[PDB]
RNA sequence: CGAGAAUAGAAACUCUUGAAGAAGUAAAUUAUCUACCCGUCUUGAAACACGGACCAAGGAGUCUAACAUGGAUGCGAAUGA
RNA sequence: AUAAACAUACUUUGAAUCGGCCAAGUCUGGUAAGCAGGACUGGCGAUGCGGGAUGAACCGAACGUCGAGAUAAAGUGCCAAA
RNA sequence: AAAAUGAAGACAUUUUAACGAGUAAGGAAACGAAAUGGCGUAAGGACAACAAAAGUAGUAAAGAUUUAAAGUAAUUUAGAU
C-alpha cells in the first residue's frame, strides 16, 4: 500500500532577478523593496513561496518509493529501524567507507531494510570484472 | 409592458377613510406599478406609503388581442427647454404593445430616456381620426404594396452558414 | 472578503504552567484532569491560578490566614502561592495548602497544630474541594504599581521614578 | 516651503479604532464638592452606625 | 434505551401535522375572505408582509460607517449572504438606509424551505454547525418549543412568539451567484437595476441563487 | 478663523428668544430639584454672573448636588477618544427641568397601578390582570375589509402640463 | 392506497496499456497566454531622478556603566554579602 | 427593535508616524489652473486582481495552493471569449 | 477558538468551525496541549556501536563541479567526477 503524494507546486521558487545577474544567486530571499514588480504581486511576477503550497501532512517527507529516510553510519544504526522496515528506508552517509557500506548493506538485507545507496562505492567491478 | 390595476386609501386626520384611488398604471413588472402608482398619491394628494394601504394590484389583459385598433396616447415629456404635452398614434393589437412602441418611439425620436416620459392617458380613436402622415397610409381598406428588395428568410439558425456556395439573391418576395 | 470587526488573534489566558518546571508541569496535568473529569468550578479554579505568572500569584502571610480563618475552624486555606510568615503576630491552628511554605513559615504553622499541605494531597483528599477556603494575595500592594501612570497628574498623581537631583 | 496647515481628515475613523471610552460607574458617585451639611449629616449617621456595629461585636 | 428514539419520531410527526394545519388554516381564511369580498361588492385588503429575505448586493470596499454598521446589525457581512428580517417600522427605514448594499423582499413558503434545508446551519458553541438531524435542532432550539427542522421552517415563516431566538441561532445563509440585475446593480430594482425591494419578485432571485 | 474667547460665536446662540426679553418665570427660581433629577442646560445670557459654558448649552444632564443657591448638574463631555464627567454647579436661572423620562415614569406608574390590583385580587382569589404590553415598532397592519356600501372611488392619472406663466 | 411497528429477502465486477519503459519529474526547443530597472527618497519612478561595467573576499545596532518594565529562578521581613 | 462570550473592561511596556495626495449631486481666495486652502466620507499612500486600449486615485471587487460551477463591472464583426 | 484525549505514539495529538491582502512597525529564548515556527556560519561544554574497543575517515576527510531527492522557503540529503 502507497498514498498518492500530491506536490502543489513542482518548480523551484527561484529569487527575483537572479536570472539577469551573476551575483544574486537563486536561493529565494523576500523582496523587501518599496517598489519591487515581485512583492507587490505584479501579473507575471506574482510567485512567492507560501505556507499554502505546503504538502500533505500524510506524504510530507515521503520519498518517492514510499517510506522515509533514515541516515544510518553503522550496523548498530539499523538495528534502531527494524521494526519499522515498512516506514523506513536506510541511508548509508556520504562519509562512510566502502568497507563498512559492505557491513550495513549485508546486515541490512539480514533485517529487511531498504537500503538506498546499495549502488554506492563500488569497486572496480564493472567492466571485465 | 403590462397593464395593473391598482387602489388603495388613506388613513389619517387630512383625508377621509372613504375615499378609494385608483389608476391602470404601464410597467415591466407589478413592482414597478405600485412604485409610479405611490408617485401619484404623493405627487397630487400629499399621501405617502407610510400613512396608507394599498387594496388591489392585478394584471389586466387585452379583452381580444386579435383586433387591429387605432391607439390614441396622450403624454407629457420633459426636454432642455421645459415640458411638453405631446400626441401620438399607433396601430397595435394590445395596450401595452403599444405603450411600449410609444416608448421606443420617444427613445428615438426625441432622445428621451423612459424616465422622463409620464403617460397621462390612452384611449382608442377611429379610422378616420388617424393624422400620422406615414400610419395614415395603412389605415384605408385597399393598403397595397410589394415588399422589395427581400432578404431571404432563413428558416432557424440551424441552416446559418457563414459561407454559402454560388451566388446570392435579393427576393421580390 | 467577509466584514469582520476583528481578525482572530491568540486569547490572552494562560493554559499551562508557566517555565520549565517539572513539578508545576504536573499539577496543572492533575488539575487540568480534574478540572475536565469531575467538571468542578474548583478545580477550574485552581488550574486557572496555576497558570499566573509570579508577579500574579501574590504571597499570603500567615496573619491573612489567621483572620480569614477565624470563624472556619475545620476548614482548609487554599491558596496558590507562597506563603510567608508574619512575625509581628501569633499562628493559630489551621491547615494550609499551598504551593510553597517558607521555613519559618512552615515551622510555625506546625508547632501550633497545624499542617503544612501541598497541592497533591488537596486533590487526593479534596478533588472537588469540600471544605476549603480559597485565597489569593493581594496585588495592589506592589511598589511598582506607585509609579504608573503621570505624576503632573491632579487627581492621581504618579510616585516620579528617582533619579538625578531628585528633590 | 509653505505646509498644509490643519485638517480634521482621518480624525473620527482614529477615535472610532479604540471607540469612545465611558466613564466607570463610580465616576458618577464622587462626593467631593457636596453640600457641607449633607456631609455633615452622612458622616454623623456613619459615625452612630459603625459605632454600635463595634460594640455588638464586643459583645459577641 | 433507544425506545427516546422511537417516541422523538412520531412527535416529529405530530408536529409537523400541527405545523401545517397552521399553515393552511391561514391560507384557507385569507382565501375565503376574498371570495366572499366579491360576493358582497367589498374591498378586502390584505394583510401587510411580516417576514423579509435580505441578500447583501455590493462588497466590503468602499461603505460609509453608518452603513457599515447597520450591515453588521443585519448580519449581511458577506457579499451574496442573505438573513431573514422581521419586518416593522425599526427595520423597514434600517432597510431603506442600506438599499444600495442589499436586495430584499417577502419570501413565500417554498423559499424559506429551500434556504433552510440546503443552506440552513446553527451556531452551536461559537461553532457554524450545518443542519443534519432533528437531534441537533432539539438540543440548541429544544427549550425555545422547536424540536426539528419543520418547526424552524414553521417559526420562521410564521414569525411566532420565539423568532428572536430562533433567527439568531440561524447563521446567515451563503449563497450562489445569478444574473442580478436587468441594467446593472448600480439603480433600484424599481429603474430596472439590482438593488432595493422586489416584494415578492426576491423569490426568482432566489431561486437562481439556491 | 475664530478667536478663542469664553464667548465666541455667539451672536445667536446667547440672544434672546423673540419677544421673550427681560425677566423670566418664578416658577425657574420656584422649581425644586433633588439629587437625581434630569435637567436640560440653558444659558441664560440675561444673567451673565455664572454663565455656563456654551458647550453645555442644550445638555441633559443629572443632578448630583443642591447647594443655596446653586444646583450640581453633572454632564457627560467629549475628548479626544473618551467621555469624561464634568460637574458643575449652576443657579436655576440656566437650568429647566427635562422631560427626557415623562413617557417611562408614566409606563412606570402604569405597570404599578396594575401591581396594585392585583394584591388585592390574589386575596380574593379571582385571577389577577397581566402587566401593560410592551412597545413595539409599527407593526405590519392586519387584513382587514372594507364595506362597499360608503365608498368612492377618485382616478388618479398623470397630469397634463400647463404653464406656471 | 396505505406512515409507524412487527415478520423475511436478494452487491461484490470487466477491458486496454507498462523494464521493448507506465504514471510522474527534470532539461532544451517550438507554440498560446503572460512579463517595464533593481535599491532609495518621495503624494507619486519604468522614468528624461540619483547609485549600479563584471566577479570573489571584507562590510554596518556592538561593549561598558545607571535606571525601569517584563517573562523564567532562589530566598522571603528579609534578600545579597 | 437589532446585534454582541475567541463579548466586554482593560493594565503595563514599547515601535513607527505627524512632507501627504485624490474623488465629489461640497465651500472660500482667484479670470482660471493638473492653483492655494478647508467641512463629511471613501480611497491611494500601504493594493495586487477583472474592466475603462494605456493610467496611484474611476467602476467591480480586496489576495493561502488548487478543481468544478453560477456571477460583478462591462461586453458579444475581426484583433478578443461571447 | 472550543471540546476530547494525553508519559511519549508523532507529523507540534484527535475532531469541529471560522478565518489567510499589506509599506512603516511589532511579535527575544523556555513554557504538553507549549505566550509564532524554523534554516544557516563559527567556537566552547557534553552526548554519538551499551556485553570490557563505543560517531565517520588512506576500502579516501574537508573543499570544488554537476546529477537526483526531501522541504512552502530559508536549506538539507545522497550519487558521480
Amino acid at each position: 500500500i502507497k498514498p498518492k503524494i500530491v506536490k502543489k507546486y513542482t518548480g523551484h521558487f527561484k529569487r527575483f532577478d537572479s536570472n539577469r545577474f551573476l551575483r544574486v544567486k537563486a536561493s529565494w530571499r523576500v523582496p523587501r523593496g518599496i517598489d519591487n514588480r515581485l512583492r507587490r504581486k505584479f501579473k507575471g511576477t506574482n510567485l512567492l513561496p507560501k505556507i499554502g503550497y505546503g504538502s500533505a501532512k500524510a506524504t510530507r517527507n515521503m520519498l518517492p518509493c514510499g517510506l522515509y529516510k533514515f541516515p544510518v553510519r553503522n550496523t548498530t544504526d539499523l538495528e534502531m529501524i527494524m521494526m519499522q522496515n515498512r516506514k523506513y528506508a536506510a541511508e548509508i552517509s556520504h562519509a562512510v567507507s566502502a568497507k563498512k557500506r559492505q557491513e550495513i548493506i549485508q546486515r541490512a538485507k539480514i533485517l529487511n531494510i531498504r537500503v538506498l545507496n546499495a549502488d554506492a562505492r563500488i569497486k572496480k567491478q564493472e567492466v571485465a570484472q | 409592458m403590462k397593464e395593473y390595476y391598482i387602489t388603495a386609501r388613506c388613513t389619517d386626520k387630512a383625508h377621509n377613510p372613504n375615499e378609494i384611488f385608483r389608476s391602470r398604471v404601464f410597467a415591466p413588472n407589478y413592482v414597478v406599478a405600485k412604485s409610479k402608482f405611490w408617485m401619484m398619491l404623493k405627487k397630487q394628494h400629499k399621501v405617502k406609503k407610510i400613512n396608507a394601504e394599498l387594496l388591489q394590484c392585478q394584471p389586466i389583459f387585452e379583452k381580444n388581442p386579435t383586433v387591429v385598433k387605432n391607439y390614441q396616447i396622450f403624454l407629457r415629456y420633459v426636454s432642455a427647454g421645459g415640458i411638453h404635452n405631446i400626441t401620438k398614434q399607433y396601430r397595435d393589437v394590445t395596450r401595452v404593445g403599444a405603450v411600449r412602441q410609444m416608448y421606443n418611439d420617444l427613445a428615438s425620436q426625441y432622445r428621451t430616456r423612459q424616465d422622463k416620459i409620464q403617460l397621462i392617458s390612452i384611449t382608442t380613436v377611429g379610422d378616420k381620426a388617424v393624422k400620422n402622415p406615414v400610419l395614415h397610409q395603412f389605415v384605408g381598406h385597399h393598403v397595397k404594396f410589394p415588399m422589395v428588395h427581400c432578404k431571404p428568410v432563413i428558416a432557424s439558425k440551424r441552416f446559418n452558414l457563414p459561407i454559402k456556395a454560388g451566388k446570392l439573391t435579393t427576393k421580390l418576395c | 472578503a467577509i466584514d469582520l470587526d476583528r481578525h482572530h488573534v491568540r486569547k490572552h489566558v494562560s493554559k499551562t504552567a508557566r517555565g520549565n518546571n517539572a513539578y508545576m508541569k504536573l499539577l496543572v496535568r492533575l488539575y487540568g484532569f480534574l478540572a475536565r473529569r469531575t467538571q468542578s468550578k474548583f478545580a477550574k479554579t485552581i488550574l486557572h491560578r496555576l497558570c499566573l505568572s509570579r508577579v500574579n500569584r501574590p504571597i499570603v502571610s500567615t496573619s491573612k490566614l489567621a483572620c480569614l480563618m477565624k470563624k472556619h475552624p475545620e476548614e482548609t486555606a487554599v491558596c496558590v502561592n507562597t506563603v510567608t510568615y508574619d512575625s509581628r503576630y501569633p499562628v493559630p491552628k489551621m491547615n494550609v495548602c499551598a504551593l510553597k511554605f517558607t521555613k519559618t513559615a512552615e515551622a510555625a504553622i506546625t508547632k501550633a497544630g497545624g499542617k503544612c499541605l501541598r497541592f497533591d494531597e488537596l486533590a487526593l483528599k479534596a478533588p472537588t474541594g469540600r471544605k476549603t477556603v480559597l485565597i489569593r494575595g493581594k496585588r495592589n500592594v506592589r511598589e511598582a504599581l506607585k509609579h504608573f501612570g503621570k505624576v503632573c497628574a491632579k487627581k492621581n498623581p504618579a510616585k516620579q521614578y528617582k533619579g538625578k537631583q531628585t528633590k | 516651503s509653505k505646509d498644509k496647515n490643519r485638517s480634521s481628515h482621518n480624525q473620527s475613523h482614529k477615535a472610532h479604532r479604540n471607540g469612545f471610552y465611558k466613564p466607570k460607574k463610580s465616576a458618577y458617585m464622587s462626593t467631593k464638592g457636596m453640600n457641607v451639611q449633607v456631609l455633615k449629616n452622612t458622616k454623623a449617621q456613619r459615625k452612630f452606625a459603625l459605632a454600635k456595629k463595634l460594640e455588638a461585636k464586643k459583645a459577641a | 434505551c433507544k425506545a427516546r428514539c422511537q417516541a422523538f419520531r412520531k412527535e416529529v410527526i405530530l408536529r409537523t401535522i400541527k405545523n401545517h394545519k397552521d399553515i393552511e388554516a391561514a391560507k384557507k381564511a385569507v382565501y375565503t375572505a376574498k371570495k366572499n369580498a366579491e360576493i358582497n361588492g367589498d374591498l378586502y385588503a390584505e394583510a401587510d408582509p411580516k417576514l423579509i429575505v435580505a441578500i447583501r448586493i455590493r462588497g466590503i470596499n468602499g461603505v460609509s460607517p453608518k452603513i457599515k454598521k447597520i450591515l453588521k446589525l443585519l448580519r449581511l457581512r458577506q457579499i451574496n449572504n442573505a438573513v431573514f428580517i422581521k419586518a416593522n417600522a425599526s427595520t423597514i427605514k434600517m432597510l431603506r438606509l442600506v438599499d444600495p448594499y442589499v436586495t430584499y423582499g417577502y419570501p413565500t413558503l417554498e423559499t424559506v424551505q429551500k434556504l433552510i434545508y440546503k443552506r440552513g446551519a446553527l451556531k452551536i458553541n461559537g461553532n457554524r454547525m450545518p443542519i443534519t438531524s432533528n437531534c441537533m435542532i432539539k438540543k440548541a432550539l429544544g427549550d425555545k418549543d422547536v424540536v426539528c427542522v419543520d418547526d424552524l421552517v414553521h417559526e420562521i415563516y410564521t414569525v411566532g412568539k420565539h423568532f428572536k431566538e430562533v433567527n439568531n441561532k440561524l447563521a446567515p445563509f451563503k449563497l450562489n451567484g445569478a444574473k442580478i440585475a436587468e441594467k446593472n446593480k448600480k439603480i433600484h430594482f424599481i429603474l430596472g437595476g439590482g438593488f432595493g425591494n422586489r416584494e415578492l419578485l426576491i423569490n426568482k432571485l432566489l431561486a437562481n441563487m439556491i | 478663523p475664530l478667536s478663542n474667547g469664553r464667548n465666541r460665536r455667539t451672536r445667536k446662540l446667547f440672544k434672546r428668544p423673540f419677544r421673550g426679553h427681560g425677566l423670566s418665570n418664578t416658577s425657574t427660581i420656584l422649581h425644586t430639584y433633588k439629587v437625581g433629577d434630569y435637567v436640560t442646560i440653558l444659558c441664560n445670557s440675561s444673567i451673565q454672573h455664572g454663565l455656563p459654558y456654551k458647550a453645555f448649552h442644550g445638555k441633559t444632564g443629572r443632578v448630583w448636588n443642591v447647594n443655596p443657591h446653586a444646583i450640581g448638574v453633572m454632564v457627560n463631555k467629549k475628548v479626544n477618544n473618551r467621555i469624561v464627567v464634568k460637574r458643575l454647579h449652576i443657579s436655576p436661572e440656566h437650568i429647566k427641568p427635562s422631560g427626557c423620562q415623562k413617557d417611562f415614569l408614566e409606563r412606570k406608574a402604569a405597570v404599578a397601578a396594575i401591581r396594585k390590583q392585583n394584591i388585592q385580587l390574589k386575596k380574593e382569589g379571582k385571577p389577577l390582570l397581566p402587566l401593560p404590553a410592551k412597545r413595539l415598532p409599527k407593526q405590519p397592519r392586519p387584513a382587514e375589509l372594507i364595506k362597499g356600501a360608503d365608498i368612492k372611488f377618485t382616478t388618479v392619472a398623470p397630469l397634463k402640463f400647463e404653464e406656471l406663466y
